[PDB]
């Protein structure tokens, strides 16, 4: 199209680790400065 | 793991013990065993196969005897381990005798 | 039996005995060896904390000074767990859980 | 030893090949007997101290000598744990600098001593307890964690106790693995336990350094990525004044 290609957001690879881990059991949640789970899912 | 995650939040001697509880036979005494064996119930401890069966289940081993031989035993008799039941098989338990299907009346 | 006359002096399941007319006590308890990962499952799920957080922080102050080392490395993982909010029970899955598809096509 | 095994042997901070012997405490020199055993006394009124040389022992000090605590007595290397111990991390650290670069310098490499000075400094990066806050006292913990429970427990919430901590000499390789972060202590060896430890205990990470992020993909936290910077933002004249026009209606 030509335009300034991306910014990607959320990294695949961040969203692949996240998962491999539930998978096993082990919660792992994130969360934002203030503290509070910010989610990186959606889709 | 390395040091035993979970055989550390219940002692049970780091594994084998942790180990056996579920398949290599051996049963834990979960709660409020209320039992003799050697010395009381182990509470939060292991149990063999046949420890088991004696504690709840209840020991009751045949002695089955050969066609033609009289037995050596009365009817209401309290009999112990190392006492000859018959002069065919012995006693590995100490407990009373009764007649499982008679030959001579 | 009897009413309130012949006692029983000893734990056991029971046989009554019509022809023999007598009552029989086998020796047995009613204890709950239950087995396998469920055994575990229940030891870790019937376990008071901050209590055993006593138990070790007065397993400082007056031990036999042998092996002292051995209560300190239950410790880590005592408080470990305490504090993270990590109900230890969850060492041991009710469900599993199954990766999607295509993150392993 | 000499060269790039020399190199090892100090960051990996070990016991070195030759360990020179060095004097516990300062006091006046006394060898004693060159042909059965050979041996060096350090001595004053009170302390003795009595050194048992191999007698291969290249020791440059003529009797009689005055000496000072932990100063070398044999020739040879230093072992940078008994230095530690026995003159201090600071006295620790500028001997591992000055002695890395004579390999570099004696070779023939310049390159700043700055550069050795940031890594040295993560080789001294821990501590371990004497006396607990809220752990157990055999802990090896990062020395500005234990830093905010020191001279914060008496600035505000006072209280407890401020913590006493000692010095300990981790070899850089050593001063890896002991990081306050899973997701890198994890690509080691052992990952299982990283991540049984890590998962049992709330263990946060922080995504501090770079490995960590790294490995979730994450945008690098130095340089374009440095919170100091990434943040700003710019606007045009004629833009700035279409802010002047919708900002007070």
């Amino acid at each position: 199209k030509g335009e300034d290609v991306p910014e990607p957001s959320v990294p695949e690879s961040f969203r692949v680790l996240v998962k491999e881990l539930q998978a096993l059991a082990l919660d792992v949640q994130t969360l934002d400065e203030k503290d509070n789970p910010v989610d990186i899912f959606e889709g | 793991d390395v040091p035993s995650k979970i055989g550390t939040l219940l002692d049970l001697s780091a594994t084998e013990l942790e180990q056996v509880l579920y398949f290599n036979k051996y049963i834990v005494l979960d709660p409020k065993g209320a039992v003799l064996d050697g010395v009381p119930v182990e509470k939060r401890q292991l149990l063999t196969d046949e420890e088991y069966r004696e504690l709840r289940y209840g020991k009751q081993e045949t002695y089955p005897l050969p066609a033609g031989v009289d037995a050596l035993v009365k009817d209401g008799e309290e009999v112990v381990k190392g006492q000859e039941l018959a002069p065919g098989v012995v006693s590995r338990m100490d407990g009373v005798a009764l007649y499982r299907f008679p030959r001579r009346v | 039996a009897d009413g309130g006359k012949v006692k029983s002096e000893i734990y056991g399941r029971v046989e009554v005995d019509l022809v023999r007319n007598v009552v029989r006590v086998v020796e047995s308890y009613d204890i709950d060896a239950r087995m396998g990962a469920e055994a575990i499952q229940e030891l870790l799920k019937e376990l008071d904390l901050e209590k055993l957080e006593r138990e070790l922080l007065e397993e400082m102050k007056h031990p036999s000074r042998a092996r002292r080392a051995k209560a300190r490395k239950r410790l880590e993982v005592v408080r470990a767990f305490l504090d993270s909010g990590n109900r230890p029970e969850w060492m041991i899955l009710e469900a599993v859980p199954v990766l999607p598809p295509d993150l392993r096509p | 030893t000499q060269g790039l095994p020399r190199v090892i042997e100090l960051f990996e901070a070990r016991r070195p090949k030759a360990k020179a012997v060095i004097s516990e405490i300062d006091g006046v020199v006394r060898i004693e007997e060159g042909e059965d055993r050979l041996s060096v006394f350090v001595e004053s009124e009170g302390f003795s101290k009595e050194y048992k040389l191999p007698k291969d022992a290249r020791l440059l000090v003529k009797d009689g000598d005055y000496v000072e605590a932990g100063q070398p007595l044999t020739r040879g290397a230093i072992d940078p744990h008994q230095l530690l111990e026995a003159k201090g991390p600071e006295a620790v650290e500028r001997y591992l600098v000055d002695e890395i670069q004579k390999v570099y310098r004696a070779q023939g490499v310049k390159l700043h001593d700055k550069h050795i000075e940031i890594v040295v400094r993560q080789m001294l990066k821990y501590v371990e307890v004497t006396d607990p806050g809220d752990s157990r006292l055999l802990e090896g913990q990062v020395l500005e964690k234990w830093d905010v429970e020191a001279l914060n427990e008496r600035l505000i919430a006072e209280g407890k106790v401020p913590v006493a901590w000692k010095p300990l000499l981790m070899g850089v390789t050593k001063s890896a693995l002991s990081t306050k972060s899973w997701l890198s202590a994890a690509s080691f060896q052992n990952t299982t336990h990283v991540l049984t430890e890590a998962a049992i205990a709330g263990k946060k990470d922080e995504l501090i350094g770079l490995k960590e992020n790294v490995i979730l993909g994450r945008l690098i936290p130095a340089g374009t990525g440095s919170d100091f910077v990434r943040f700003t933002q710019v606007v045009d004249q004629r833009t700035l004044k279409a802010i002047e026009e919708a900002r007070k209606e």
